[PDB]
RNA sequence: GCGAGCGUAGUUCAAUGGUAAAACAUCUCCUUGCCAAGGAGAAGAUACGGGUUCGAUUCCCGCCGCUCGCCCC
């Protein structure tokens, strides 16, 4: 159900750092977190990122519980290759509606370039706004580099142990 | 004992740092890049001259003075038959060479590799003239030995002028 | 040996599951003849091999060579 924007936090809350990591660290992941939910069409506020030698916050506000759900047109082969001049259209046509799942007479012929165009008419798929940070984070996090870095208890790079997670 | 091609991959290197010095305060890459084929000895004339010819070449008649000083440049490239002797006047053709000669003859001697850049152009000026009635009126096909070895000769002497001064080449209006 | 990044006209560079784009250089020509200056055209390419799909410069894998860490020093 669809409800109003609320507020967005997450913290990496690590061991201390150094005084010339902490930086660039919530510098890298807040440019970095800007840009994926411009990726996935969400709709975001005023965004700002906090540093300490035990945390790296970074708070977005008036974050949407939805996606925008609209209509995109995509494009296909070209008309003369897809339509032959008398006939059924050829395989290229039935390949690209079996793909998209959608009916031959949604096609329409748009005039670009040499050969105009063949254009159809999808969905988008809009998922609830929490799945998707959900399958995302994970990268965002381990998106950050850093000039040294070790381990703890698995194989995976960081400047210090991380110790909790708060994303909330 | 050091041998004589390290001393050369210092002045490289010095002037490939120069190089970035100069291009950090704004001055154009083929600017720079121009002036520090030539001027690479003195790094104080070579930082004087290059943050002034690029105010200079904001004078709208820069483009002018480019094309006419190399346009000559681009013949020369090819036949060098024409080196082996200077010009004279015995086997000159109508006035048209000898009043480019001696417009260069009159413009040679306020261009010495000790100048500077300020009065280049405005001396440099004058000879445009003559040209495109040279270029257009003496047909300086080699149809005669003698006669092409001479154009080629006086046209290598007009051309050599800014050897010493700076360089047309990466120049941005070619 | 062990990791990453790579590879597109001769050089520099465009794009995305689908008839390969642009500058520059070369060439063919139209201006009075040779360079400059205005115009038209031509030719020019996805390092290599395989897999799947109707179809990959694009997805996966193998190899070639380049660049950088580590190894050695």
């Amino acid at each position: 159900v669809v409800g109003q924007p609320r507020a967005f936090v997450l913290e990496i809350g690590t061991e201390e750092l150094p005084p010339h990591d902490v930086i660039e660290a919530t510098k890298q992941l807040e440019k970095s977190l800007i840009q994926i939910l411009e990726k996935r069409r969400l709709s975001h506020g005023k965004v700002r990122s906090y540093g300490t030698p035990r945390r790296l916050a970074v708070v977005v506000e008036n974050l949407n519980m939805k996606q925008m759900e609209e209509e995109i047109e995509l494009r296909g082969p070209p008309v003369a290759k897809a339509f032959d001049q008398e006939g059924r259209p050829t395989k290229a046509a039935e390949g690209f509606c079996r793909k998209n799942n959608v009916p031959i007479d949604s096609l329409y012929r748009r005039t670009d370039g040499k050969t105009e165009y063949i254009y159809a008419r999808v969905k988008e798929s809009a998922r609830f706004a929490d799945e998707v940070l959900t399958e995302d984070l994970p990268t965002i996090i381990s998106g950050i580099s850093f000039p040294k870095s070790m381990r703890w208890n698995s194989n995976i790079v960081f400047s210090r142990p991380i110790r909790w997670i708060f994303a909330l | 004992t050091i041998d004589s091609g390290v001393i050369d991959e210092v002045v490289q290197f010095v002037t490939r740092r120069l190089e970035q010095l100069l291009v950090d305060e704004g001055i154009n890459c083929e600017i720079v890049r121009s002036v520090l084929i030539e001027r690479a000895n003195c790094p104080y004339l070579a930082s004087q001259t290059a943050i002034e010819m690029e105010a200079f070449s904001r004078t709208e008649d820069f483009p002018k003075i480019v094309e006419a000083y190399s346009r000559p440049t681009r013949i020369i490239r090819g036949k060098e038959i024409g080196s082996a002797l200077e010009v004279d006047a015995s086997v000159f053709e109508k006035d048209e060479e000898r009043a480019l000669w001696s417009a260069y003859l009159e413009v040679a001697d306020k261009i010495h590799p000790g100048v500077d850049i300020k009065a280049f152009a405005d001396a440099s000026l004058e000879l445009l003239q003559p040209l495109e009635d040279f270029f257009t009126n003496v047909f300086v096909m080699a149809e005669d030995e003698k006669v092409r070895n001479n154009r080629l000769a006086l046209l290598t002497k007009v051309a050599s002028l800014p050897k010493g001064i700076a360089d047309l080449s990466v120049l941005p209006g070619f």
